[PDB]
């Protein structure tokens, strides 16, 4: 893709974000700062912000 | 927009479950649920 | 008496939901828009998009 | 005839042919020091833990090869509470007493180690169906 | 005799749907479209849509 | 087109029921629905 082969050491985390990925809709703009965060959800709720 | 990358239409439900059918038995033969034959044979001995 | 009454009743599964300890944030690159939004939306898309 | 149930004790008499404990080698042979209305008290059984011999019983010998039975309500530190009085029990006989199992899986580990022959059920499910109503 | 049964028995719900009396049409302005419709398809309209 | 405005996955139902737990009562404790504790808690008065 966009991308080049760089050094991982021991211990780094791999995703296959490959269809398991969270998408905001909503188009920004290039240097804006965001503040997320996320909310588990179990059948007895929702976790409380 | 478009269609989502991936949609969760339903959620797959896994249980471990440990039950005894009585005092000691001979062999089993098969097991239906629902109507529905969902596994027919016999085992004698322990295992899987 | 002798006897004693042991613990195990109905034992509760504990749902209780925890705050999310591993995540990550990304930014989506050229490749999941052009494999989810449509030619005629895309194309009109900015490069600061 | 139902003799079974699935609950969390042992469901079984200490020495019973399902438990399989050989108790001959637990056998005490003594000598009881004072014989009351409803307790008998010997001291060499004042140096093993409280209620290391609830739940046991008493065998003495009659006549013959015949031995005439009692039980042991409690047994805390030198004295024992006998089931139904000690009437009958001679002042100066040789007395062999048993111990007891509480039937926990606990108890029947770390005392006779036979937890392989453990009949009990202590946590395999209480409650649990696969036709209820909210799995969670 | 002198006792008298009284009417309640089951109350069924009264459903029957009755036909609306408060209602309105309108004619969608611009806001609705651009925040519903996307850019591609939007540019494309004509000014008497 | 493209996506509705809003989505109605799903209703939320709402129902006022009165009913009788017998004779007269000194204290309800809780309430268990399900398996899940609704609500626990004492009340020993006329109240809300």
């Amino acid at each position: 893709a966009d991308t080049v082969p760089a050094k991982h050491l021991a211990g780094a985390r791999v995703w296959f974000y490959d269809t398991f990925e969270a998408v905001d809709e909503t188009v920004y703009s290039q240097g804006v700062t965001l503040q997320a965060r996320l909310l588990t959800n179990t059948s007895e709720g929702q976790l409380a912000p | 927009g478009a269609k989502p990358k991936a949609q969760t239409v339903g959620w797959r439900y896994y249980f471990d479950i440990h039950f005894a059918l009585g005092k000691k038995v001979d062999e089993v033969c098969a097991i239906r649920a629902s109507g529905k034959t969902a596994w027919k044979g016999s085992i004698t001995s322990n295992g899987q | 008496t002798g006897v004693a009454p042991p613990p195990p009743g109905w034992t509760p599964p504990d749902r209780t939901p925890r705050a999310i300890t591993v995540r990550r944030l990304i930014e989506a690159p050229y490749r999941e828009l052009a494999g989810v939004i449509d030619p005629a939306n895309l194309q009109l898309l900015d490069v600061s998009a | 005839g139902l003799t079974d149930t699935y609950c969390r004790t042992c469901t079984a008499i200490v020495g019973d042919h399902r438990c399989k404990v050989n108790l001959v080698p637990y056998r005490v042979t003594l000598t009881p020091q004072s014989v009351s209305a409803w307790v008998i008290s010997s001291g060499v059984v004042a140096g093993y833990a409280d209620g290391w011999f609830t739940g046991g019983y008493v065998e003495w010998q009659v006549d013959g090869d015949n031995y005439d039975r009692r039980f042991i309500e409690q047994h805390a530190g030198a004295d024992l509470h006998i089931l139904g009085g000690t009437e009958g029990i001679p002042a100066g006989g040789q007395l062999r007493v048993y111990p007891g199992c509480d039937g926990l899986a606990q108890t029947c580990d770390d005392k006779f180690s036979n937890l392989p022959n453990f009949r009990g059920f202590n946590a395999m499910q209480g409650k649990s169906p696969f036709d209820g109503d909210q799995v969670w």
